[PDB]
């Protein structure tokens, strides 16, 4: 029976299907991982690559959504783009009104009231996205959330999302990360980052890393190159 | 002012178990007659009459929305209007026209379609009704028509005492209004019978 | 917004959203209304599922205006829908005729709401019947108006469930020559014929209208008129 | 407001809609036109009951002094599109000065037709419709619109049941010796009538226009099918 | 159990004069495996809810039911959690915005009947679906005391002497049922033991300070209070005690 | 959006509107109108389907309503939309007294109510209007008018007609018995008693069943008048007293 | 299949088949390619129409001093997507003076296309596009797909049989950086030229040519202009 | 079922399925052929009449879109006229802000820029419901030139030397294949398009059942007359 079409139908169970198909959308793609320290949040991407003619910084999935304020996204990158423009004009309409920068946690739940419009109904489609957001600031401290294609956002110590998520939770969770320091959670994040990849079936793929912290004087930005390479490095070197 | 444009003059009166009606008839651009069989006075009910001064367009304009109401209510509730509804059914349409408003003041006069009580009523330029129990009077001549209804009016009159009255009234007001006046007409709303009569007045 | 009919005609002519709306009428709660010589009375069943309920919270009978009252029979919700939409219509009246609304009226506009939503677009009727009681010109009024639209006007009338069997007892005991009295007796009698248990005042609810208004009643003279009954 | 798509194409490159339309009309009473040297003709086949219908108000209708309007299909549209023809016909005496021609008011009715089959929560008209009229320069004109918007200008026509059975009558009965006199081109129309209504000649209502001006009253069209009985019988 | 159209798929009557896609949302609230408990005392107001945190990853602040409406007026969520956000920041904004057009606090009952007036319009409109959450609101009025209202998807409301919400919803409602014929015009103390015994008993599960959550309202204290964990082991060792 | 439409405003493959179909099926299961044309006068009856004991008695009638002061409607179908189309009816003729300033005449009104029901069957998505009116009136250009219309949008003139159930058979009695020219109000209360007692099968004829009203002329002005249950009882006497005689007069042939 | 009509319904396996059906659009078109160095960028199109009277369709467009484009799939929403980029140029050159950075037109591309994915009674846009362009940060090639998706390529070339064009540039891409036009308008002609069956040529009538860099604006050689560019092309294997 | 699918719904080919049955209702009309030559373009059209009874001239196949554009239709031929419109429209606009003439490519763009603007919701009151079920030849003169493009359902507008639409389109379009060169003259496009029209057309071939018209540099747009028909005709 087509229980299943709708976003404003309801299964005899109680069960919105067409969210659970967003969600299966979700679980297809590559893995994003994001870990939060004391002093500040690093964000990691396994972005794949489906051809060698594609320049380096094709597809990312790393935003910048205020100057404070990091997006790590999985799932439909045009979907994911589109949310990182509201997220965007959120965070500047705050600004101008109230005067001051916008905390992670309003905007989290600014976003994910306007992800949830999307699952009333038969007129819109629901979200194949799920993201992290991340910030520091001196007044919140370091602030890690998550948001679903239902609309539930959930605050996190280290979070996973997409295909290995439950081996990177694994990987994550032998790590005392509150007494850590952003640059061993770097290395800590890449090598999580080659351990749940499967050369197998996905081919190759590029390391994406940023952070935002104390160290970077509350601004989201990329990892530098260097920090980078030695962090691949160290990767490299634990998979034997 | 725009009121004392075509000029006029009404009136009315209560006595006991009756009510009196009186207008003016003249119809002119200022200085210039041009008719002088104007109607002021228009039947809103067996028992129920309602006179208008002011501005000629704005008259005729205002009784006809008027009569549109009034008959659509009386289509709907299936019963005549009481005297009262219809005075806030006309302060309703002159004050929605608050910031544009129409240039007539009008009074209501009428029986009790059930108790058969006099009722007089009068509403000026956007809708403040003022229920008396003597006399009400508009247009350009009202303070000559206050005068003459003070010194004249007294309480319990027969419909031929209340005839005499408000004729005297009217015609010693209008005759000294330059703008008013070219005949006059008086309704005498009994129980029984509406008595209409046109009076012998001055031309000039 | 869905900008066509659900309801629709079918083959036999018959708009069938709006006969299961009866239906959810017919499942409700027992509802009578009686027009006595000087007064209406109406009374309603409200038996809650539990002691944890507080009684006097919700009300199933309820005032428009200072002489006009209400009772329902049906889908609550739907019946607030009715009872905001009934105020509002009565304060509009008030405002442009100076004079309380008439109860013909009110019913007239009130079933006028309840046709739209038969024809509007991505809308369903309202499962909820409505008894409607006032007192205008010296004179008592009691109408009955149904999902589609229509209004009668009732001496007496019973909704919801055993409504049959009500309306025949109230066949049996009505008269013209009652008195408002009477008529709560009788009116309290008609519910006892469907009544599951010990009626007590609490699950129970009375309202009347009289010419100094629409007031509903203690449960203290519920209580007075119950021990009368029994 | 309702927005759906009512008129759509299938696979085969068909318009439903626009079809079952032409179904509607073809379910319609029949009128007969026929263009004459210095009249029109117009017939119409007449749904009777006996004594109890009141025509004193009702009329084939006229656009102008000058046009005149016979329908097949459901009569609630026609009325819908006659109203229509008529205030386009007072606006162009407004802004134009001049009377309308045939093929203006003809045009303006056809464009009607297609844009309710192109548009959003609209159904096609369920009507046909034949135009009768004089230019100034007083050439006769006759045209037919489809519930699909395409008009054209014909001789003879006629729309409605059995239409295509009066076509094939006026296809094998209109040549120039028909068109001669008045009389020979309402006996035509009469003929032509007669071939697919029955019952007689009370069924039928006959129009005629002339030049810068005519309805048959029920005996005269009993004297004009007294004379085709007539001239049937003088074939043997 | 006859249906005939649609009336499974959008909110349209069956032949039985039912709306099916209602109980479908009232199925949906026991989707998430929680249950809550509102008691009302003498002067006093609880609710108590189980917190569950199936990570250690989670940051346990933000995960919870329990939510401030106005200073005075708490509530808890029981269902979908997004719908339950939503309703939230609805209540929110009815609240406040009572507040600038009347000039005073607004009542629970109030908002408890608005906040279900919304939720009719989605069972008479086909477009929409109602939410799978149910929301119960504690306060104090200062002419009726202690208040405990509930509204359910279908547009119902009510108040309560007690009330449970969530999976185990009819035994709460049995336990508390007997507990209240027993009367006893209950203390503070009494109330918050009467809650967390009833959680306690219906769940199975003897409590650690963070497996549940508390949240009071009192005449001397009107405001909207959270319970720290060191009160409710305070609460929960006295539980044992006896 | 697509697959709850129901689609009201389109074409069967025969060229038919289906739900115009279904509410015409509507209108032949409500009560028996009537309407006939005299000289002097025309009539409206109806049969009356509230007939509960319980049922209080208020108002002027239950279908006839009164349009303007020359004009009165009879409606069958569904109440409610006839409620509408009733309030929609004196709008429109209290806008056209508005504008001219003088009383509308009665097929203008009709034109005007059957261009509103057309509309509902060519665009918008919604259900027909589900009720037949019978409409009586006076108007200064053609004098006493009976109309009727139907909720496809068509309307006629006619001298006498029935809408509602048992119409054909009502139609066939009054083409039996209609006199053409030589009708006054008298012998048109006749005819309408006549037909009712046979068009009124599933219960007998009382006068709590009927209800008539008729429209006459006085010193210049229009008269709309129920008739009250005295005079009806009267006339459902003067029928069985006419009965009565032509079966005596039917047994005295033999003998 | 209740899942394949609209844009709005999403399947059991998490997919939208009506955007794959789109993109099926892209793949039944002509192909054409797309190249880079360090100083220019060149797009090549195939272009051909229904016989030979029917002049070969328009493919390669014309929409700033600095960007053109090259379409595949359906040609009214590509003259859509030109129009709707034209006016987002001259809006730059009308508030800033300067002209448009590619990078953010293309992401205002991706912001057009996504909105009718996710509203009931749309459709995607079945164009695939090719767009080449000049800003200070040099030469850039980028692909659109009906997904809403956009790339940035070193090279690319998309529409009927061009993953034969694919593999050509994969082998000869380490080349392109380092040389001078002739050379890389050359490259694109062989990558192009790989996905003709067997017996067909490359002809000054079905090949157009389209050409930016650090000092031309951007300028489309068609007809005789190609000659230049076809003459010194070795046959085919 | 018809309402299955909405109106912007792809095939799993990827074609939209109103715009390939619109193409298919394209082959059901008129065989109209057009011919490119340095002196001028030549559009001939055939004029499918059904009954002896219509009036051929009313059936207007070829327009007049300005002194310089000329367009031949097929299909279903009351869409056209909206589009016809819009073309004249265009024109006298450009020719009022810009004081010159159109080209006849940018008549073409603006044409077909109407096409794919069909839809159901997020579109404003009077849009349209479906695409258009007509073929478009353009034949103009401007300083390129004479140019002849051709238009269908689907937005898609070319340049042509020679072309066909219509019912016989693919053997026509073989014939023209054959017969067409670049250095042909106008008298021997006139008379190869003709004997081609000839050949498909299933009746015969004379003066009242085909239109043809020319535009030539220098003169304006030109519709044979009967005479100059048969003067044409005679040769074959």
């Amino acid at each position: 029976t087509g229980y299943d079409l709708s976003a404003s139908t309801f299964s005899p169970d109680g069960r919105v299907f067409q969210v659970e198909y967003a969600m299966k959308a979700v679980e297809n793609s590559s893995t994003a991982i994001g870990i939060r320290c004391k002093d500040g949040v690093v964000f990691g991407v396994e972005k794949l690559v489906l051809s060698k003619l594609y320049e380096e910084g094709s597809n990312k999935r790393l935003f910048n959504v205020d100057r404070h304020v990091g997006m790590a996204v999985a799932g439909l990158l045009a979907d994911a783009r589109s949310l990182a423009d509201i997220a965007r004009e959120e965070a500047s309409n705050f600004r101008s009104n109230f005067g001051y920068n916008i905390p992670l946690k309003h905007l989290a739940d600014r976003v994910a009231m306007y992800v949830h419009a999307y699952t009333l109904y038969s007129a819109v489609r629901p979200f194949g996205c799920s993201f992290m957001l991340g910030s520091y600031s001196v007044n919140d401290g370091a602030q890690l959330y998550m948001i679903d294609p239902s609309g539930v956002s959930y605050g996190y110590w280290g979070c996973a999302i997409g295909k290995a998520r439950q081996a990177a939770k694994t990987e994550i969770e032998k790590l005392q990360m509150k007494e850590m320091t952003c640059r061993d959670i770097v290395k800590e994040v890449a090598k999580i980052i080659y351990i749940v990849h499967d050369e197998v079936k996905d081919k190759a793929f590029e390391l994406e890393l940023s952070w935002v912290g104390e160290l970077t004087n509350g601004r989201h930005e990329i990892v530098p190159k260097d920090i980078r390479e030695e962090a691949e490095k160290y990767a490299k070197e634990s998979l034997k | 002012s725009i009121m004392s444009y075509n000029g006029g003059a009404v009136m009315a009166m209560k006595g006991k178990n009756c009510v009196a009606i009186a207008a003016d008839r003249r119809f002119g651009i200022q200085a210039q007659m041009v008719t002088t069989d104007f109607q002021k006075i228009f039947p809103m009910g067996d028992r129920l009459y309602i006179g208008l001064a002011g501005l000629a367009t704005d008259v005729q304009t205002v009784a006809q929305r008027l009569k549109f109401r009034l008959n659509l209510y009386e289509l709907k509730e299936g019963r005549q209007i009481k005297p009262y509804t219809l005075m806030s059914m006309v302060a309703n349409l002159l004050y929605e026209k608050r910031f544009g408003p129409y240039y007539t003041e009008p009074v209501i006069a009428g029986l009790d379609p059930k108790t058969f009580k006099p009722f007089i009523c009068s509403l000026d330029l956007i809708g403040c009704p003022m229920v008396t129990d003597d006399f009400v009077v508009s247009g350009t001549c009202a303070e000559q028509m206050y005068g003459m209804c003070e010194s004249l009016w007294e309480p319990n009159m027969d419909p031929d005492h209340l005839f005499e009255t408000i004729s005297q009234a009217m015609l010693n007001a209008v005759d000294r209004d330059a703008v008013s006046g070219m005949g006059v007409i008086v309704h005498i709303i009994e129980k029984d019978k509406i008595t209409t009569r046109t009076l012998k007045a001055r031309m000039d | 917004g869905y900008s066509f009919s659900l309801t629709t005609f079918s083959p036999s002519g018959k708009l069938v959203q709006i006969e299961y709306a009866l239906a959810a009428v017919a499942g409700g709660a027992p509802s009578v209304g009686i027009k006595a010589a000087n007064g209406v009375v109406l009374a309603t069943e409200k038996k809650q599922k539990s002691i944890l309920y507080d009684e006097r919270s919700v009300h199933k009978v309820e005032p428009i205006t200072k002489h006009i009252g209400l009772v329902y029979s049906g889908m609550g919700p739907d019946y607030r829908v009715l009872v905001h939409r009934a105020r509002k219509l009565a304060q509009q009246y008030y405002l442009v005729y100076q004079e309380p609304i008439p109860t013909a009226q009110l019913v007239q506009r009130v079933a006028s709401v309840m046709q739209e939503y038969t024809q509007s677009g991505g809308v369903r009727p309202f499962g909820v019947s409505l008894l409607i009681c006032g007192w205008n010109e010296g004179r008592p009024y009691l109408f009955q108006s149904d999902p589609s639209g229509a209004y009668f006007a009732w001496k007496a009338t019973a909704m919801g469930k055993n409504y049959v069997n009500g309306k025949t007892f109230l066949e049996k005991r009505y008269n013209e020559d009652l008195e408002l009295e009477d008529a709560i007796h009788t009116a309290i009698l008609t519910l006892k014929e469907s009544f599951e248990g010990q009626m007590t005042e609490d699950n129970i609810e009375v309202g009347i209208c009289n010419e100094a208004g629409f007031r509903r009643l203690t449960p203290t003279e519920v209580k007075d008129y119950l021990a009368a009954i029994a | 407001s309702y927005d759906r798509a009512i008129t759509v194409f299938s696979p085969d490159g068909h318009l439903f809609q626009v079809e079952y339309a032409q179904e509607a009309v073809k379910k319609g009473s029949t009128a007969v036109g026929v263009r004459g040297r210095d009249i029109v003709v117009l017939g119409v086949e007449k749904k009777s009951v006996a004594k109890l219908q009141d025509e004193r108000t009702v009329r084939i209708c006229a656009l102008d002094d000058n046009v005149c309007m016979a329908f097949a299909g459901l009569t609630a549209d026609a009325r819908i599109v006659i109203n229509r023809a008529r205030v386009e016909c007072q606006s162009h005496r407004l802004t134009v000065e001049d009377p309308v021609t045939v093929e203006y008011i003809t045009r303006y009715i056809a464009s009607l037709k297609q844009r309710y089959t192109q548009s959003n929560g609209r159904r096609p008209f369920g009507i046909s419709a034949l135009i009768v009229g004089f230019d100034f320069d007083g050439t006769p004109r006759l045209y037919q619109t489809d519930p699909s918007g395409t008009y054209h200008a014909w001789k003879a026509n006629a729309i409605g049941r059995g239409a295509k059975s009066v076509r094939e009558f006026l296809e094998k009965n209109y040549t120039d010796e028909a068109i001669e006199t008045d009389d020979l081109t309402i006996k035509l129309v009469i003929k032509a009538l007669l071939e697919v209504v029955q019952s007689g000649g009370k069924n039928i209502e006959l129009a005629v226009m002339r030049r810068d001006q005519k309805i048959l009253n029920p005996e005269e069209i009993e004297k004009y099918v007294a004379e085709i009985e007539k001239e049937k019988e003088e074939n043997e | 159990g006859s249906s005939a159209g649609f009336d499974r798929h959008i909110t349209i009557f069956s032949p039985e004069g039912r709306l099916y896609q209602v109980e479908y949302a009232f199925k949906a609230i026991n989707q998430g495996g929680l249950t809550s408990v509102a008691v009302r005392g003498k002067d006093c107001a609880v609710i108590v809810t189980q917190k569950k945190v199936p990570d250690k990853l989670l940051d346990s602040s933000t995960v919870t039911h329990l939510f401030k409406i106005t200073e005075n007026i708490g509530c808890v969520m029981t269902g979908m959690t997004a719908d339950s956000r939503s309703q939230v920041q609805r209540a929110r904004y009815e609240a406040a915005n009572w507040k600038y057009k009347y000039g005073y606090e607004i009542p629970v009952d109030m908002l408890c009947k608005r906040i279900a007036d919304i939720s009719q319009v989605y069972t008479q409109n086909a477009e929409m679906r109602p939410l799978g959450c149910c929301m119960i609101l504690i306060g104090i009025d200062e002419e009726q005391g202690p208040q405990v209202y509930k509204c359910d998807p279908a547009g119902y409301y009510c108040g309560f002497k007690a009330t449970a919400a969530g999976v185990k919803q009819t035994e709460s409602t049995s336990f508390l049922e007997k507990k209240v014929k027993k009367k006893f015009d209950w203390t503070f103390e009494q109330t918050v033991e009467t809650a967390i015994t009833c959680l306690s008993t219906v769940l199975s599960i003897d409590f650690k300070p963070s497996e549940i959550e508390v949240g009071v309202v009192t005449v001397e204290n009107p405001k909207f209070r959270i319970l720290t964990e060191a009160e409710i082991d305070a609460h929960l060792v006295a539980l044992a005690e006896r | 959006s697509r697959r709850y439409d129901s689609r009201t405003t389109i074409f069967s493959p025969e060229g038919r509107l289906y739900q115009v179909e279904y509410a015409m099926e509507a209108i032949g299961h409500a009560g028996t109108c009537l309407g006939i044309l005299a000289n002097d006068g025309v009539l409206l009856a109806a049969e009356r389907r509230n007939i509960h004991k319980l049922l209080d008695e208020v108002f002027f009638s239950e279908k006839i309503y009164k349009l303007n002061e020359d004009m009165a409607c009879s409606v069958a179908g569904i109440t409610s939309d006839a409620n509408v189309l009733t309030n929609e009816l004196r709008l429109i003729a209290q806008r056209y007294l508005l504008q001219y300033q003088e009383p509308i005449p009665c097929e203008q009104l009709v034109t005007a109510l059957c261009d509103i029901k057309q509309a509902y069957t060519q665009f918008g998505g919604k259900r027909p209007f589900g009720v037949s009116l019978l409409y009586i009136g006076w108007d200064k250009h053609y004098g006493f008018q009976l109309y009727q219309s139907d909720p496809s949008g068509n309307y006629g003139g006619w001298k006498a007609t029935c809408i509602g159930n048992n119409s054909a058979a009502a139609v066939s009695m009054l083409k039996q018995d209609y006199k053409e020219g030589e009708m006054t109000l008298k012998s048109a209360l006749a005819l309408a008693i006549k037909v009712l007692n046979k068009t009124m099968d599933v219960s007998k004829l009382s006068a709590e069943k009927v209800e008539i009203a008729t429209l006459t002329r006085e010193n210049g002005k229009t008269v709309i008048r129920v008739l009250k249950q005295k005079e009806v009882e009267q006339l459902i006497k003067k029928h069985e007293e006419e009965e009565a005689k032509a079966e005596r007069e039917k047994k005295e042939k033999e003998q | 299949n209740q899942y394949d009509n609209d844009v709005t319904v999403w399947s059991p396996q998490g997919r939208i088949h009506q955007i794959e059906y789109a993109m099926e659009a892209v793949k039944q078109g002509s192909a054409t390619v797309g190249l880079k160095s360090k100083t220019h960028a060149v797009l090549v199109a195939l272009k051909r129409a229904q016989s030979e009277l029917a002049a070969h369709q328009k493919k390669i467009l014309h929409v700033d001093n600095h960007i053109g484009i090259s379409i595949a799939g359906l040609t009214a929403d590509a003259r859509l997507l030109c129009n709707f980029m034209r006016q987002e140029c001259l809006d730059s050159r009308f508030v800033f003076d300067r002209p448009l950075p590619v990078s953010r037109l293309v992401s205002l591309i991706g912001s057009k296309t996504q909105i009718p994915t996710q509203r009931y009674g749309r459709r995607p846009y079945g164009v695939g596009l090719l767009i080449a362009g000049y800003d200070d940060m040099g030469p850039h090639i980028f692909q659109t797909c009906p997904s809403a998706n956009y790339f940035d390529c070193r090279a690319m070339s998309i529409g009927a049989r061009s993953q034969s064009a694919r593999t050509y540039l994969e082998r000869h891409m380490s080349e392109f950086m380092e040389c001078n036009l002739n050379e890389l308008v050359k490259h694109g002609l062989r990558a192009l030229r790989e996905t003709l069956p067997a017996e067909q040529d490359l002809t000054t009538k079905n090949v157009s040519i389209g050409i930016v860099g650090k000092d031309l604006e951007f300028t489309i050689y068609d007809d005789d202009d190609v000659s230049p560019f076809l003459e010194g092309l070795e046959e085919r294997p | 079922s018809e309402y299955d699918r909405g109106v912007n719904t792809f095939s799993p080919e990827g074609r939209l399925f109103q715009v390939e049955y619109a193409i298919e209702a394209i082959k059901l009309g008129s065989t109209a052929i057009g011919i490119q030559t340095s002196e001028g373009v030549c559009l001939a059209v055939e004029k499918r009449i059904t009954s002896p009874l219509m009036e051929p001239s009313s059936i207007e196949k070829i327009v007049e879109i300005d002194a310089h554009i000329g367009c031949a239709m097929s299909g279903l031929i009351a869409d056209a006229k909206t589009l016809i419109d819009k073309a004249r429209v265009e024109t006298q606009n450009h020719w009022f802000t810009y004081n010159e003439t159109m080209t006849v490519e940018s008549v073409t763009q603006a044409v077909s820029n109407l096409a794919l603007q069909f839809g159901e919701e997020d579109a404003d009151p009077g849009a349209m419901s479906r695409p258009f079920g007509v073929a478009l030849l353009f034949g103009g003169v401007d300083e390129k030139g004479p140019q002849l493009f051709h238009m269908d359902p689907s937005g898609t507008f070319v340049q042509c030397d020679a072309r066909a639409i219509g019912s016989a389109s693919e053997g026509a379009q073989s014939s023209l294949q054959e017969v067409y060169h670049k250095s042909m003259t106008l008298k021997e496009a006139i008379k190869s398009s003709l004997i081609i029209l000839k050949q498909v057309m299933e009746e015969k071939l004379n003066a009242t059942n085909i239109e043809l018209a020319t535009v030539q540099p220098g003169q304006n747009f030109h519709m044979f007359t009967k005479e100059e028909l048969e003067e044409v005709i005679k040769d074959i």
